[PDB]
């Protein structure tokens, strides 16, 4: 249920 | 010198109390 | 946070969430101490009897935060971790003895009126403020209730939850738990005649246990959410990391690197 956070935090 | 901490920006900064703390200062005066 | 209510946006500047990059969830709170360290409970990060041990790439810590799932662009920090310490001896074999860690960010962090460090205490401050019956703060986004009913009752708070908690006499903490407790502990919590209630739950672990000091005004950690047994019990204490007794510890691992 997180909203997402930009993608290069998470690569 | 000492960095700044644990003064808040929002409350101790701009002299306003949050809606609990009375609670933990009255604590110390029983 | 079970018993504790909604918090004011900015009252709690430094508290931060530890997440997980995959799967996505909530892994446990943490406290900002300057602009490159974060303060966190050991058992959040290795935990060997559940096969619990994250990396520096296993996670983000997210700064300034209100809501528990928003994304709130304007306000929160993300950042990446350089290195995790662990106390040495550190006991998860059986008490949870020294549970703490020191996290630092790979780049600094810039303060506003959402981001701010709390202090760590010193002696005097230790001393006069770590008495039973004297109150102190914890905050987190933990559960509200031990249990609740599947796809029905609430479970995880929307923001961040307060709450204010008594220490509790070392002897009553000592009768409450088989586990063997040291000095590197202390407990907090209401005894069932006060009819008051409170607790942290899953999900507030490695959180700030925060006192203030009337005399500067200013707040300071005096624990870090630790352990406990169930949430809110009749009977039971929450134990909290004993920060004073650990700071030196802390000087040497942030003044070597
Ligand atoms: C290793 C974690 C530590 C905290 N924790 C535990 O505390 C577990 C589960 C739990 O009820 N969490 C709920 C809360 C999590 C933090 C705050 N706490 C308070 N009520 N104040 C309890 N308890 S326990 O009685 O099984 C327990 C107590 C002490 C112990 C010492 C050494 C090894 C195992 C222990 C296990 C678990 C959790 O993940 O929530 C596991
Ligand atoms: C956990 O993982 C780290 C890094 O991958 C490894 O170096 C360490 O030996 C492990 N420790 C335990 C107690 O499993
Ligand atoms: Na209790």
């Amino acid at each position: 249920d997180f909203e997402e956070i930009p993608e290069e935090y998470l690569q | 010198g000492e960095a700044d901490c644990g003064l808040r920006p929002l409350f101790e900064k701009k002299s306003l109390e949050d809606k609990t703390e009375r609670e933990l200062l009255e604590s110390y005066i029983d | 946070i079970v018993e504790g209510s909604d918090a004011e946006i900015g009252m709690s500047p430094w508290q931060v969430m530890l997440f997980r990059k995959s799967p996505q969830e909530l892994l446990c709170g943490a406290s900002l101490i300057s602009d490159r360290w974060v303060l966190t409970a050991a058992h959040c990060l290795l935990y060997p009897p559940w096969d619990k041990n994250f990396t520096e790439n296993d996670l983000l810590v997210r700064i300034g935060k209100h809501s528990r799932t928003r994304y709130e662009r304007n306000i929160e920090k993300i950042s990446m971790l350089e290195k995790i310490y662990i106390h040495p001896r550190y006991n998860w074999r059986e008490n949870l003895d020294r549970d703490i860690a020191l996290m630092k960010l790979k780049k600094p962090v810039a303060f506003s009126d959402y981001i701010h460090p709390v202090c760590l205490p010193d002696r005097e401050t230790a001393a006069s403020l770590l008495q039973a019956g004297y109150k102190g703060r914890v905050t987190g986004w933990g559960n509200l209730k031990e249990t609740w009913t599947a796809n029905v009752g609430k479970g995880q708070p929307s923001v961040l939850q307060v709450v204010n908690l008594p220490i509790v006499e070392r002897p009553v903490c000592k009768d409450s738990t088989r586990i063997r407790i040291t000095d590197n502990m202390f407990c907090a919590g209401y005894k069932p005649d006060e009819g008051k209630r409170g607790d942290a739950c899953e999900g507030d672990s490695g959180g700030p246990f925060v006192m203030k000091s009337p005399f500067n005004n200013r707040w300071y950690q005096m624990g870090i959410v630790s352990w406990g047994e169930g949430c809110d019990r009749d009977g039971k204490y929450g134990f909290y990391t004993h920060v004073f007794r650990l700071k030196k510890w802390i000087q040497k691992v942030i003044d070597q690197f």
